[PDB]
RNA sequence: UAAUUGCGAUAACGAACGAGACCUUAACCUACUAAAUAGUGGUGCUAGCAUUUGCUGGUUAUCCACUUCUUAGAGGGACUAUCGGUUUCAAGCCGAUGGAAGUUUGAGGCAAUAACAGGUCUGUGAUGCCCUUAGACGUUCUGGGCCGCACGCGCGCUACACUGACGGAGCCAGCGAGUCUAACCUUGGCCGAGAGGUCUUGGUAAUCUUGUGAAACUCCGUCGUGCUGGGGAUAGAGCAUUGUAAUUAUUGCUCUUCAACGAGGAAUUCCUAGUAAGCGCAAGUCAUCAGCUUGCGUUGAUUACGUCCCUGCCCUUUGUACACACC
């Protein structure tokens, strides 16, 4: 299982039929210069620290 | 919720439009000159009253408002 | 000199007075409040400024009004507001200060009366503010 | 609790007043296994006994088993109360009884038979086969299989 | 004649209705729940909360 | 009730024998531990509590904290 | 002179509160001796109804309150005094009673 | 006792109230004091209806033998006007108008019934200002809800007025919401 | 360590705590390092508690349920089964005895021990029907954790010899050691293998 | 040092008065045990014979010195807990007061127990010493 | 924004009812007023222990003072306050601090212009028409009945167990209710295992029940992981009161069988912090009976701080040959 752990830096807004995924904006703490899009259920707020499995795989807006 | 309505608004308004030599940005001041010079026949509403007042003059030293 | 305190329903009021290290609860010594897990709860507004700290004053007080837990989290409120009240009015206003310091970097609504209030239970419903249950379809 | 090795004073289920009683539980829970005898019963009747209640009917005593055997099938003359046994005036003799055996079924079977032979409306609902003690089977008892 | 009625619905009704039915037996009114409620404010019972 | 309700000596070394390959005895440990019952479980406990290897923690109902010696 | 026991119960606080005030002056004016007005609980007749008179509708219960307000007050006043001080509280609406 | 005596006191009131209103309906009965809109029959041949109506109270309540602007007065006048005979829209418009002449801030007359065989409508008269509701209904609010029986069908009638707060001469002397400053 | 004394008759067990390195009443508390960086801020050892009764104001907001003693989190998990409703001291009694049996077994700084085992059990990534693989919060991983020892506690001590402590205590060392014959580390699992399918 | 029985609260007290009573020989038992459930909301009496009338007059003569006097009454309401009333909901109902009066009447018939002017009974002088006895040796034995 | 709440945009401006505002209550107030119908301390009535005097301590007409604890009157406080950020430009919102409390401070009462072929003529001595009217459909009495059982549905309590059951043991509430034309709440003794009866006694009530000495729960033991000791379903025997009447078990009590239930399909209800849930209490019906409801309090969580996926409704747009308005 790959780790790789990152930080938010822009909550963009709620996702989903019924509102409880979101699109984040998250910067990795190592290669810093580089922000992607990911889908999380629970509350997150600023510098905060997410970890993945995969690094580069842009989850789109879930309509 | 936390918005003010157009009866303490637009009273607020009124009395900051002549009684700007007036009260200051404290809202103690505010409010005891609320009882002095208006006849507010609540304290809900006089301490609404002042609370907004306090607001608009406070918002008043960052640039002139509307009305 | 006298304090009181609630947590729920349960009012303690406490004595403090210049005595020799007694502090009471109902007649029986902070040893046997016997919540038996709150033993230490009890014992936090007392072991938190210092070990024991006090040998010059005496607390007497007496709770009622609530459940078990409620007189315990209002005798420990009330012995430490009247600790609280001691030093403002004998011991020293600094002495005073650091202690609330203390009680209020380990805040348990040790010195503020926690305000939360059963809500009065409306009709169509069993409690406050869940209704009674319809299928109708 | 003791030195209870018993390498022949320890019973498996056994024989005792018409019904097996299982050996590995108390003498109070055990004698309740028999059909007749209850909880409170059996403790009131070992206690009277002046048994131990901590051990079970397989290591208890031999002898002290027939002998509450005995005194439960004479309640009223060995220390019992006359208000803790189950049947006072029976049905023709007012004296008090308490049928401890493979008969208090059977005492249940006369007394039934007797109610619905002298026709009347508790005889009658018991014969045919609905609830008697004023229980409603509009939505409650309705399948009983 | 008359059978005894010295209790029960028999004996107690509304003093405005007649009815034996929603009977309010609290605080010595003996009047219904639908008569309270029309003519209440008469009693001295405000709605409040 | 369905194994080693009062005997507990088929294997009676089992009754010193029990220190050791596990650091925790409790009422449940000696049923699932093929070695006793629960019907008596608590006092034999009680014994290895009031002498032997095993030391108590507290004063502990409906539960045991006991561990061995240093 | 006697010692007297004044009660005031009524649910209008208003005239409640007249009577046992002006009372206190009534004593004072005279200069008498006597225990502060004590302000027993004021209890609430709080009764809940059914709105509707059928059976049909969302189950929806209103209560009707009546809150009875009560004071007391001891006195030590001659007889001319005491008849005096219930002459005067005739006010429509508020219950006094004197006990010796 | 003391809840049960002052209930008792309150029922008491309802009786003469429902009582007063039944039998003084004639003389234009307002609410017991008593007060009626003309306050000379009251006396009427010199006391004669007065006496009678003690003793018949008396005779009730076991006691001893020695010991314009109204909401309700509008209502049963309008209704001894429909009892007696005038056009129901008449009568109305000319209860809302008299009312607001003399200087209640606001009335508000609803009739529902029969008027003519239908399925029975409610017709309405409201002039002035009228709030409705909160607290101040209680405070300045006049309400009264009326049967009138005729031959065909019974009429329900409900007049409200909101009295004039400037000349309310006890309690608040404006509205709740009334903000006024001097400059 | 210089041992006061006041007039009421009171053992030195409690005197002799915070004169030294705050701790609790009997495990090391300062010795207690969240293995991860994501879960930080979202336990809530240092400050220190004396025991997980802090029965405050903690669901008016929505992070301030987050700075709650990750003890008292495990007494509220454990609070739930309408059957054992209220009753908070009982709980806390069998958190006080899975704190004794992690002590006894493989004490390994028992509340270190339980702060790795709720990050260990914290599931990484879920599925949301729309199923598409989405990432976890630290908030939901942290919940999930405790919710999920919860569970498996419960499940556990239904139909068995073992107590609620013991066995809670048990699945929170194999939570800890990182062993998947736990169930709370089985359901993370089930929720991670949706991991590849569905993104 | 000044030691009362409010310096042992809930457990080793009773366990000491109990004791104290067991090893005085004076029975004081009406013959109620084996017989009685203590209570009309039980289901099964005591699980030792010997032990329970002597623990409930420990209970009651300690709860009759740390308060007031009390009645029978009290006691019943204060022993009585509730009750598996069959499918209905569980319901508070009082103890049997049979029992309480006979353990009242034997403190009473000891001594340690005497009436009060206005209803009820209180601990006497000599009840009070023993209890206060019972207590410190309770400290001095087992804290 | 809870809101046609407001900002803002703007051929609109200024306004009105409703919403807010208002009131009730639940939070605080070492501030004022006054308290043997409440509480606390200094003295003699203080028996115990300890004896330099200190802890619990009864003394309800045993004196003094006090109101911090309780009560209730005038009043004060919160107005989102301050600071940062987000904010169309602002209404507002987000964090921290202070606060007594920052989701309209929590919860309610009132709640418009109007419509329903919604419910009630089975509440009304409210009522149009008709029926009935002395073999009555008026009143009244006797018995049953509404409870009934091949079956279906809903709201509920018990429930299915070791976070448990059983015993002792520790003793913590709040809303209240209660008889002067008299039998209401009952204290304390007496009898009875229990139910219940008996001598009284207190209370017309912050006085007495009542400190509701409640449960849930804590502690200590046994039960050993089992349809068992959870469940008391199911019937019989006896014991009393309520009731002129317990048969068609009112109800309680003791004994006797421990039955289905071994976690519940598709489905499906309520709910966002003192709320869910668990637990009990009082009140309405009561001559007696709750599993019902209305209030009250004890223990007090998980999740999220939002969205339109479904459901419901509102608004807007749009079509209309509808206007008695899709019946
Ligand atoms: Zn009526």
């Amino acid at each position: 299982t790959p780790v790789t752990l990152a930080k938010v830096i822009k909550v963009l807004g709620r996702t989903g039929s019924r509102g409880g995924v979101t699109q984040v904006r998250v910067e990795f703490l190592e290669d810093t210069s580089r922000t992607i899009v990911r889908n999380v259920k629970g509350p997150v707020r600023e510098n905060d620290i997410l970890v993945l499995m995969e690094s580069e795989r842009e989850a789109r807006r879930l309509r | 919720g936390r918005v003010r309505t157009k009866t303490v608004k637009r009273a607020s308004k009124a009395l900051i439009e002549r009684y700007y030599p007036k009260l200051t940005l404290d809202f103690q001041t505010n409010k005891r000159l609320c009882d002095e010079i208006a006849t507010i026949q609540s304290k809900r509403l006089r301490n609404k009253i002042a609370g907004y007042t306090t607001h608009l003059m406070k918002r008043i030293q960052k640039g002139p408002v509307r009305g | 000199v006298q304090t009181f305190g609630k947590k729920k329903s349960a009012t303690a009021v406490a004595h403090v007075k210049a005595g020799k290290g007694l502090i009471k609860v109902n007649g029986s010594p902070i040893t046997l409040v016997e919540p038996e897990i709150l033993r230490f709860k009890v014992y936090e507004p007392l072991l938190l400024v210092g070990l024991d700290k006090f040998s010059n004053i005496d607390i007497r007080v007496r709770v009622t009004g609530g459940g078990h837990v409620s007189q315990v989290y209002a005798i420990r409120q009330a012995i430490a507001k009247g600790l609280v009240a001691y030093h403002q009015k004998y011991v020293d206003e600094q002495s005073k200060n650091e202690l609330k310091k203390a009680f209020t970097s380990y805040d348990r609504t040790l010195l503020i009366a926690d305000s939360r209030r059963p809500e009065p239970k409306k009709f169509g419903g069993k409690g406050a503010r869940s209704r009674f249950q319809k299928s109708y379809r | 609790s003791l030195v209870v090795q018993e390498q022949g004073s320890f019973q498996h289920i056994l024989r005792l007043l018409n019904t097996n009683v299982d050996g590995n539980i108390k003498i109070v829970y055990a004698l309740t296994t028999i059909k007749g005898v209850g909880r409170r019963y059996s403790n009131l009747v070992c206690k009277k006994a002046d048994v131990d209640l901590h051990k079970r009917a397989g290591e208890l005593t031999q002898e002290e088993l027939e002998r509450i055997v005995q005194i439960m099938q004479n309640p009223t003359h060995y220390k019992i109360p006359a208000w803790f046994l189950n049947r006072q005036n029976d049905i023709t003799d007012g004296k008090d009884y308490h049928t401890l055996a493979n008969n208090v079924e059977s005492k249940l079977r006369d007394d039934l038979e007797r109610l619905k032979k002298i026709r009347a409306h508790r005889g009658i609902r018991h014969f045919w086969g609905l609830r008697v003690r004023g229980q409603h089977t509009k939505t409650t008892g309705r399948r009983r299989a | 004649f008359s059978h005894p009625r010295r209790y029960g619905k028999g004996s107690r009704q509304c003093r405005v209705c007649s009815s034996h039915t929603g009977l309010i037996r609290k605080y010595g009114l003996n009047i219904c729940r639908q008569c309270f409620r029309e003519k209440a404010n008469d009693i001295g019972f405000n709605k409040f909360r | 009730a369905q194994h080693a309700v009062i005997l507990d000596q088929e294997k009676y070394d089992r009754i010193l024998k029990e220190v050791p390959t596990y650091r925790y005895v409790s009422v449940s440990v000696l049923v699932d531990r093929l070695k006793i019952g629960g019907s008596l479980a608590r006092i034999a406990l009680r014994h290895l509590e009031k002498e032997g290897i095993i030391k108590p923690i507290s004063k502990h109902s409906k539960q045991a904290i006991y561990t061995r010696a240093t | 002179i006697i010692k007297i026991r004044i009660t005031l119960t009524s649910t209008k606080v208003k005239q409640l509160e007249n009577v046992s005030s002006n009372i206190v002056k009534n004593a004072e004016q005279h200069n008498l001796v006597k225990k502060g007005p004590v302000r027993l609980p004021t209890k609430v007749l709080k009764i809940s109804t059914r709105k509707t008179p059928n059976g049909e509708g969302s189950k929806t219960w209103e209560t009707y309150e009546m809150r009875i307000h009560k004071r007391y007050i001891d006195l030590e006043a001659p007889v001319q005094i005491v008849k005096r001080i219930t002459q005067i509280t005739i006010e429509p609406g508020v219950d006094v009673e004197v006990v010796v | 006792s003391k809840k049960r005596k002052l209930v008792a006191d309150g029922v008491f009131y309802a009786e003469l109230n429902e009582f007063f209103t039944r039998e003084l309906a004639e003389e234009g009965y307002s609410g017991v004091e008593i007060r009626a809109t003309r306050t000379q029959d009251v006396l009427g041949e010199n006391g004669r209806r007065i006496n009678e109506l003690t003793l018949l109270v008396q005779k009730r309540f076991k006691y001893a033998p020695g010991t314009g602007l109204s909401a309700v007065a509008q209502a049963e006048s309008m209704k001894f006007k429909l009892l007696n005979g005038l056009a129901i829209r008449r009568a109305a418009y000319g209860v809302v108008r008299y009312v607001m002449e003399s200087g209640a801030k606001g009335c508000e007359v609803v009739v529902s019934g029969k008027l003519r065989a239908a399925r029975a409508k409610a017709m309405k008269f409201a002039d002035g200002f009228l709030i409705h509701s909160g607290q101040p209904v209680n405070d300045f609010i006049d309400t009264a809800t009326r049967h009138v029986l005729m031959r065909q069908g019974v009429l329900g009638i409900k007049v409200k007025i909101m009295r004039d707060p400037a000349k309310s001469r006890t309690g608040p002397k404006a509205l709740p919401d009334a903000v006024t400053i001097i400059e | 360590f210089t041992p006061v004394v006041l007039a009421t008759p009171i053992p030195e067990e409690v005197q002799q705590a915070q004169t030294e390195i705050k701790l609790f009443n009997k495990w090391s508390f300062e010795e207690v390092e969240v293995k991860d960086a994501s879960l930080v801020d979202y336990v809530q050892v240092r400050q220190p508690i004396f025991v997980a009764h802090t029965a405050g104001r903690y669901a008016n907001k929505r992070f301030r349920k987050a700075q709650c003693p990750i003890i008292e989190r495990l007494t509220n998990s454990l609070m739930m089964n309408g059957r054992n409703n209220g009753k908070k001291l009982k709980a806390v009694r069998i958190i006080k005895h899975t704190l004794d049996i992690i002590n006894v077994l493989t004490d390994q700084n028992p509340i270190q021990v339980v702060v790795d085992a709720i990050t260990n059990t914290g599931p990484r990534e879920d599925t949301t029907r729309v199923r598409q693989a989405v990432d976890v919060s630290p908030l939901r991983r942290v919940n999930q954790a405790i919710a999920l020892l919860t569970i498996g506690a419960r499940e556990a001590a239904f139909r068995n010899i073992k107590t609620i402590a013991e066995t809670l205590a048990e699945e929170l060392i194999n939570a800890a050691k990182g062993s998947s014959t736990s169930y709370a580390i089985k359901k993370k699992d089930e929720l991670e293998r949706v991991a590849k399918s569905n993104r | 040092p000044g030691v009362s029985v409010r310096d042992v609260a809930a457990q080793d007290f009773i366990n000491a008065y109990a004791s104290f009573l067991q090893r005085q020989g004076k029975l004081e038992v009406p013959g109620y045990v084996d017989i009685v459930k203590t209570s009309s909301g039980n289901e099964m009496p005591p699980q030792d014979a010997e032990g329970w009338f002597y623990k409930r007059a420990a209970s009651v003569a300690r709860h009759i010195y740390m308060r007031k006097q009390v009645g029978v009454g009290k006691l019943n309401k204060l022993y009585g807990g509730a009750k598996s009333r069959g499918v209905r909901p569980y319901k508070h109902i009082d103890a049997s007061g049979s029992i309480n009066r006979k353990v009242l009447q034997a403190l009473e018939k000891i001594g340690i127990v005497e009436i009060s002017p206005k209803g009820g009974r209180r601990i006497s002088e000599n009840g009070q010493r023993d209890l206060d006895r019972i207590a410190a040796q309770t400290l001095e034995e087992d804290e």
